[PDB]
């Protein structure tokens, strides 16, 4: 058992050891997708006070039609 | 139960015991950034032989008085830059030591 | 507007962790590995010290005849 | 070193938390502007609704 | 989210792992060093032998 057990183990060992290296290097990939929830997203973010204006446009589209129709 | 403790264009170890009592030992070249590689080979019959890249380049020399493997660095270009470390094999073990490292030019 | 850019750098912030992860975990990996070699160098021990054993038996049945 | 090795597998396991409890919060209060900024644009969704209703009925007072 | 919540549902395979290297490593180096002792009982059986 003193080697052929050691054997096995040391296997095991390395196999665990090695899995818990895949599996980090599965979690490494996981900042890109961050990078995509947020980059684009905060662009429209502020593309929503870019584009809230043209409404209040309008707003003075019906006020200069407003008193348009008093005159 | 063996220590190769290393030194150093000329590069060395020291075993723990039984120099030449020693069968089969080689050296190792680390390129950063990448895995093991073996670089030049002694044996306890002073057979010798290299890697085709230090081919020529390196050489390697055996003194059975002191306990020792010696190997000389030799017309280097910088590419051969990387860490070192000093390997011996004994009775079916492993044996490393801590290594050292070469730098560019 | 503002309160998507708090909580988006919010979201910078967990980024920056994972960056943490990814600047800490293999180091851990090839910490964990050196271990396991100087076990290795164990194992041939181990090896060694089966060759012993029956050595010292046939030294010592020898002694006795 | 052994104990490193222990002390080691501790540690990553720590800092493991440290995201856990960092990311789930932080992905709650990234919920947070979805609902209630839905809320703000429907808002304004309702908004830009009847200012071109007016419109249509100010246009046909235009024309009469 | 999946994949934070993968990540916590993992650390246990990282703590059960981290372990058996410990206990086993640990116990069965002194059996090693124990064993250790052979060889000098050896070194004995020789000398013993020689005279």
């Amino acid at each position: 058992e003193s080697t052929q057990a050691i054997g096995q183990r040391y296997e095991t060992i390395h196999g665990g050891l090695d899995s818990i290296g895949r599996v980090m290097e599965h979690l490494k990939a996981i900042e890109p997708l961050i990078a995509e929830i947020r980059g684009p997203v905060s662009q429209e973010f502020e593309a929503r006070r870019a584009e809230h204006a043209e409404l209040i446009a309008v707003r003075a589209n019906l006020d200069q039609a407003q008193r348009q129709i008093a005159l | 139960e063996v220590q190769l403790q290393e030194s150093g264009l000329r590069l060395s170890c020291a075993s723990s015991r039984s120099i030449d009592g020693i069968n089969i030992m080689r050296w190792y070249r680390q390129a950063p950034g990448k895995q093991r590689g073996m670089v030049a080979v002694v044996t306890g019959w002073g057979s010798t032989n290299y890697v085709d890249s230090v081919k020529g380049r390196f050489i390697i020399s055996r003194d059975s008085a002191k306990d020792t493997v010696y190997l000389q660095m030799n017309n280097l270009k910088p590419e051969d830059t990387a860490v070192y470390s000093c390997n011996a094999i004994y009775r079916g073990s492993e044996y490393w030591g801590q290594g050292t490292q070469v730098t560019v030019s």
